[PDB]
């Protein structure tokens, strides 16, 4: 399985590095769509972009690096894919799953769950899971709201694939 | 004296709950599109010659939060029922809240307007006729509106406010 990382960024200011496991081995589709969109190998992905909601207790969102604003985004298949399987399930903090706008509409958000999310089972894609940095999700929402806004501007840096 | 109204504005995604909602409180219109989770704003205003405090609960199009969207018609006095004219999936839709929001409050006389926005644009798919025949089974005001031109935005609030007003008495 491949490890991507997120060096978080608080107004261009270092917070710290996120490392993914990414689930090849059971959601192929889905996690070559991350692995690929955080190298940037496609020449577009997540560097640059924002997490545009944080919500303290639910989770961190992002992955729009085509408007910028929280509506759009793609995949490297092209503007969406469809929901790859519901094998793996939100069962508590640190789970990386497809943002969408309903069925079969995946492009290119994300969320990282920062407590179970059960009702979203069936209905986003879980695809991988924080492996080192679950502090940096943490202190990521200081700058959350109940509705999301972030009250400073939360970036991916600088990302990449490890190992 | 002054009066303060609960007003809830429901809908489809995207069929402009927000843009009206934004046009009444900061008298503005931009075309890019900002996803609600949910916004409550305050507002005094003028109606009928009698001060009014309006609440609005900005809600968003997602359905699938029973719990929180509940409590939201618990509390609310008044509904606003937004669909848009070039989205006939959302004037389908509308029958869904008119049922919701008489199971949660428990009768079939609860203050709601009918709201058909985006009537400036150019690609209708719901007439006018169809949205009034609708609005009249229900007994209910029917008011078209844009939030990009302000037509029938006030209008649509106030009567919301009327609604209740007289309901309550
Ligand atoms: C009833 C209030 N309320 C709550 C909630 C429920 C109980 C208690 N308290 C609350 C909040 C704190 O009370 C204000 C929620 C919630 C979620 C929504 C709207 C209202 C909500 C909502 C709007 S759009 C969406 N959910 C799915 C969204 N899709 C898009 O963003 C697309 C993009 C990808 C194109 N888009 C813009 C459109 C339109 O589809 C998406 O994939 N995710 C990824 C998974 C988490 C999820 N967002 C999200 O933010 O959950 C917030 C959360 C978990 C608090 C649930
Ligand atoms: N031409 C025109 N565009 C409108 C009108 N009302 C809203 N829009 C546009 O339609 C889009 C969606 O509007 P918005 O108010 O965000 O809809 P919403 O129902 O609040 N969506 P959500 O359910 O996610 O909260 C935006 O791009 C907005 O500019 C209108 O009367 N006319
Ligand atoms: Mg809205």
């Amino acid at each position: 399985n491949p490890t991507v990382f997120f060096d978080i960024a608080v107004d261009g200011e270092p917070l710290g590095r996120v490392s993914f496991e990414l689930f090849a081995d059971k959601v192929p589709k889905t996690a070559e769509n991350f692995r690929a969109l955080s190298t940037g190998e496609k020449g577009f992905g997540y560097k640059g972009s924002c997490f545009h909601r944080i919500i303290p207790g639910f989770m961190c969102q992002g992955g729009d690096f085509t408007r910028h604003n929280g509506t759009g985004g793609k995949s490297i298949y092209g503007e969406k894919f469809e929901d790859e399987n519901f094998i793996l399930k939100h069962t508590g903090p640190g789970i990386l799953s497809m943002a969408n706008a309903g069925p079969n509409t995946n492009g290119s958000q994300f969320f990282i769950c920062t407590a179970k999310t059960e009702w979203l089972d069936g209905k986003h894609v879980v695809f991988g899971k924080v492996k080192e940095g679950m502090n940096i999700v943490e202190a990521m929402e200081r700058f959350g709201s109940r509705n999301g806004k972030t009250s400073k501007k939360i970036t991916i840096a600088d990302c990449g694939q490890l190992e | 004296s002054m009066t303060e109204y609960k007003l809830v504005v429901v809908g489809a995604v995207g069929v402009g709950k927000s843009a009206l909602t934004i046009q009444l409180i900061q008298n503005h219109f931009v075309d890019e599109y900002d996803p609600t989770i949910e916004d409550s704003y305050r507002k005094q205003v003028v109606i009928d010659g009698e001060t009014c405090l309006l609440d609005i609960l900005d809600t968003a199009g997602q359905e699938e939060y029973s719990a929180m969207r509940d409590q939201y018609m618990r509390t609310g006095e008044g509904f606003l029922c937004v669909f848009a004219i070039n989205n006939t999936k959302s004037f389908e839709d509308i029958h869904h809240y008119r049922e919701q929001i008489k199971r949660v409050k428990d009768s079939e006389d609860v203050p709601m307007v009918l709201v058909g926005n985006k009537c400036d644009l150019p690609s209708r798919t719901v007439d006018t006729k169809q949205a009034q025949d609708l609005a009249r089974s229900y007994g209910i005001p029917f008011i078209e509106t844009s939030a990009k031109t302000r037509q029938g935005v006030d209008d649509a609030f106030y009567t919301l406010v009327r609604e209740i007003r007289k309901h309550k008495e």
